[PDB]
RNA sequence: GAACUGGCGAUGCGGGAUGAACCGAACGUAGAGUUAAGGUGCCGGAAUACACGCUCAUCAGACACCACAAAAGGUGUUAGU
RNA sequence: UUUGCUCCACACAAUAUAGAUGGAUACGAAUAAGGCGUCCUUGUGGCGUCGCUGAACCAUAGCAGGCUAGCAACGGUGCACUUGGCGGAAAGGCCUUGGGUGCUUGCUGGCGAAUUGCAAUGUCAUUUUGCGUGGGGAUAAAUCAUUUGUAUACGACUUAGA
């Protein structure tokens, strides 16, 4: 499901004869589509409130677009997973684009070393970081030096054809 | 001319199949110099050609035909589906078949 | 963590030409010439102003940035040895048997021979490597030197001679009796 | 589209060299891989030596000569990487068989022709840089192979015989370049490239 | 005496360094590297042959030896001026890669006729040729 | 040895190499199309697809039922508090 | 042994094809490097250029390809002859000297084709042979039976016999 949007989804409980119009509460939620997106905003009002979706309703869900997509930004998220044997809280470092590539990548990432499914990622906070000095991990750092400029060694070119007739290189 | 050749040169693969189960009604192609399935919806139509040797002369010659056409693409790789007026004979898996370019849209 | 790029530098003498040909490192001091082939590590050699050689790991993990300076360190290596070159010393110890080392030929080749150790009839010989030359130090009872232009080849002779004399059916803690490297060290003094 | 396909199996990994010389010889076209002592086999030597030995103690308990059989050739190595890719057990498959000439070195005809690689199973555009890897024609001889001498004196005759043939072929191929060069900017090279040629 | 070293270049991942992309929508056009992403990420844009700002992987573009001073970051028409005042397209048309594209196109754009005009004209070069040859 | 349900027995078919029971789907005789479960290096029909990472094992690992593995350890390497 | 055997030529008959339909078009080595060209105070040398695929190169027009005269030039390409070499990993192929002869679409000239009826592989290849024709060449053995015992259940083995 990493064909990943952002959505605000705003609800609220339903109104009543004694209480009408609650507190209108609202989240932002990274899903493949609107009807994920709805589903998680009621998995976390119910973990965190005492409202269910039978006693409730989705009073707004909007698509929000980057504001600036075009720029590379660097992003700090904090999460919350569960390993096969605890909870754990964790923070990170990625440099991309957009807020919704840069979740991807997370997820990618939490899979890739720690196997962590969809089903067992909370992301707590995406958030961009403003200046340098403040991005603590090296594997950021790294690409935010001065004239930054690397090569890429050993190009491996793709062969349309079965076999080839001149014993390729990998300059590049 | 050294050449005279009208027709694309192609392989019969196999029938279409299952894991173990085989359907000769259906014949597998392979067209040369075709690998995708857009590149292959170019001959889908095209009237097929299956050319053996016989001994014994039949109607003033000693060499048959098995005709055919291309009817539809297969999987990803340039492949085609080809139906064939009686089912080829499975002894030509590898053989050589020629694909006509009539009926002809160009 | 796969490091954009990291890099060691190497330093080269006045005397020193080193050639660098896709990772066939030739250096040529006034001493002689060392060859190193290191084709088996993937890394690029890059002159800077004909006394200062870099050489770079590109997108390279741990392991890779370690064999870096392991490279640099085998670079180093051969341009001291063709510039100061390499000197090993060995004493003798024994407490009964005197231990009897010479240098033979036994059919074109150069031997260290080593007799009477702990009384032993068995005579043993270890092959001399190209390079390496023995001298038997006076002024100082029972040490031998091995001398070269390569660390590697010199300390492999040495370790051929220590490894050669171990006790054996013994408490080698206490049947203490060998041929051990007392020191490491350069040909010129300085 | 050759009627005849010869591969140099330096430089190939041996199981995706095996899988491409199956589908091609299923295919109906005829493969004769040359060089097969210069294949080359992911991992560690040591640790394809302990897999041909776990190989080496598989027979038939009550009598080896109708057991697994062990071949020490890399010639044999690549053809038994071969089968278990096709099914040898049909006459189609025997067919398929029938179609693939496998040699060390390059004996005649083949040294005289052109050799092609499969770049899909090259190890240099394949294996990760600082992977280990292992040749064949070692581990043949360490498995009992007896003739990896005999073939490298050989190869090397070839290859400097070879050599002369290409110092003549450069020769040959300037001077036409040359010529060619200088008819260019006529009216017909213009034309030609104009056409594209 | 002197110390050699083969010095082995690459072309660079670099902001400023032109791009010519294989495959997806812009498919053989080129573009300029904006800023790196990380080790397999670049932004490119591409505004005077109409490519798209975007953020793309390494593995789509294939490095020119073409470079043009361009700061980091730059927007899209900044890029183009730099682009028109380092006449990028001009000294890519020079090139022999972009000579070999735009051969093979043409080759690919031959009718049946112009390939016949191609024929008898390869037949008259190859005659003058060979007399070349043979008097050499 | 009991409970509820679904099955096998009484049932072929595609998949799990193989198998009563699992997955999919239940069956007159055919043609065409699309799929399920399962797959697409080769055997073997179908991408040696694309993408982000992790792992090198001198007993690697490689799909549910299912054809096992633990306590306990490692400046191996990767993320993190 | 119905005047046997074999090898070149040759027209005939069969034959049966794991599958011809322009060309299998020759460095080696490296890939965190190379190819080619050029120059020199010959190197692990300088300089330039190329790759980013064979999407190439060669070939390729003519009743499945018929009939002909020249022009610059002595080219291109078959067929037999021939001169010398080279190649033993399975060489059985590669290169070259000279003349003869056919074609030449390099260019400009001259005639024909139809009715296979609107397509039907529309037969052009490659094997293995048997019967004839006309030239060349060569002129044996093995087994059974008998015999030996270095062998042996029988076969087999090992010996001998004009």
């Amino acid at each position: 499901m990493a064909h990943f949007k952002e959505y605000q989804v705003i609800g609220r409980r339903l109104p009543t004869e004694s209480v009408p119009e609650p507190k209108l509460f609202r989240m932002r939620i990274f899903a493949s589509n609107e009807v994920i997106a709805k589903s998680r905003y009621w998995y976390f009002l119910q973990k965190l409130h005492k409202v269910k979706k039978a006693s409730g309703e989705i009073v707004s869900i909007n698509q929000i677009n980057e504001a600036h997509p075009t720029k590379v930004k660097n992003f700090g998220v904090w999460v919350r997973y569960d390993s096969r044997s605890g909870t754990h809280n964790m923070y990170k470092e990625i440099r991309d684009v957009s807020r919704v590539a840069a979740v991807e990548t997370l997820y990618q990432d939490m899979a890739a070393r720690h196997r962590a499914r969809f089903r067992s990622i909370h992301i707590l906070k995406v958030a961009e970081i403003e200046k340098t000095a403040d991005v603590k991990r090296q594997y950021v750092k790294q690409f935010l030096t001065k004239d930054l400029k690397f090569p890429l060694p050993h190009r491996v070119q793709k062969s349309t054809k079965t076999f080839s007739y001149k014993r390729p290189s990998t300059f590049y | 001319a050294e050449s005279h050749r009208l027709y694309v040169k192609g392989k019969h693969l196999s029938y279409q199949r299952s894991k173990r189960v085989n359907n000769p009604n259906v014949s597998l192609i392979k067209i040369e110099g075709v690998a995708t399935p857009q590149d292959a919806q170019f001959y889908l139509g095209k009237r097929i050609a299956y050319v053996y040797r016989a001994s014994k002369e039949v109607r003033g010659s000693k060499i048959r035909v098995m005709w055919g056409k291309v009817t539809r693409t297969h999987g990803n790789s340039g492949v085609v589906r080809a139906t064939f007026r009686n089912n080829l004979p499975a002894k030509t898996f590898g053989a050589s078949v020629r694909i006509f370019l009539y009926p002809s849209n160009i | 963590m796969k490091y954009i790029q990291t890099e060691q530098q190497i330093e080269v003498p006045e005397g020193v030409t080193v050639s660098i040909k896709s990772r066939i490192v030739k250096v040529v001091g006034p001493r002689g010439t060392l060859t190193k082939n290191l084709k088996h590590i993937d890394v690029t050699f890059t002159k800077v102003n004909n006394q200062l050689i870099k050489v770079a790991v590109h997108n390279g993990g741990r392991k890779h940035v370690a064999a870096l300076r392991t490279v640099k360190s085998l670079v180093d290596n051969m341009i001291t040895g063709v510039t100061k070159g390499y000197k090993y010393k060995m004493r003798y110890v024994y407490a009964h048997f005197p231990i009897n080392v010479n240098i033979v030929e036994k059919d074109g080749a150069k031997f260290i021979e080593v007799r009477n150790f702990l009384g032993d009839k068995k005579i043993r010989n270890v092959p001399v490597r190209d390079g390496v030359t023995i001298e038997f130090s006076t002024n100082v009872k029972d040490e031998i030197v091995l001398s070269g232009n390569s660390v590697e080849d010199v300390s492999q002779n040495a370790a051929d001679l220590q490894q050669i004399c171990r006790v054996r059916n013994k408490d080698i803690r206490k049947f203490l009796d060998g041929i051990y490297v007392s020191h490491k060290g350069f040909i010129t003094e300085d | 589209v050759e009627p005849v396909v010869v591969i140099d199996g330096k430089g190939h990994l041996v199981g995706r060299l095996a899988s491409v010389v199956a589908k091609q010889l299923l295919n109906g076209q005829k493969i004769v891989v040359v060089r097969a002592e210069e294949l080359n086999i992911s991992g560690e030597f040591f640790r394809n030596k302990l897999k041909y030995h776990d190989f080496l103690r598989k027979a038939t308990a009550f009598n080896k000569t109708r057991g697994p059989f062990h071949f020490r050739a890399p010639s044999r190595i690549f053809y038994k990487a071969l089968r278990g890719m096709v099914s040898h057990k049909t006459a189609r498959g025997k067919a398929a068989l029938e179609r693939l000439k496998v040699f060390e070195g390059i004996p005649p005809p083949y040294d005289k022709k052109k050799r092609v690689v499969v770049p899909q199973a090259l190890r240099v555009l394949r294996l990760k840089p600082g992977r280990k890897y292992t040749t064949l024609g070692k581990l043949s001889t360490s498995v009992g192979w007896k003739y990896e001498d005999v073939v490298a004196k050989l190869e090397a005759k070839r290859k400097v015989s070879s050599a002369e043939y290409y110092a003549k072929k450069r020769a040959f191929t300037k001077k036409v370049a040359s010529a060619n060069a200088t008819a260019a900017e006529s009216d017909v090279a213009k034309q030609l490239a104009a056409l594209g040629y | 005496t002197d110390s050699i070293v083969k010095a082995s270049n690459w072309r660079l991942v670099e902001v400023g360094r032109v791009v010519l992309i294989k495959k997806g929508q812009s498919a053989g056009k080129l573009a300029a590297i904006v800023e790196i992403i990380d080790q397999k990420k670049v932004l490119i844009d591409g505004p005077k042959a109409g490519v798209p700002r975007q953020a793309i992987n390494l593995g789509q573009v294939v490095l020119t030896p073409l470079t043009f001073a361009l700061p980091r970051g730059a927007r899209t028409a900044t890029v183009s001026k730099k682009w028109a005042a380092a006449a990028v397209c001009e000294k890519w048309a020079a090139s022999s890669w972009a000579k070999k594209i735009a051969q093979r196109e043409r080759r690919a754009a031959l009718t049946d006729f112009e390939r016949f005009q191609v024929m008898v004209l390869r037949k008259q070069k190859r005659y003058t040729v060979k007399k070349a040859l043979a008097k050499a």
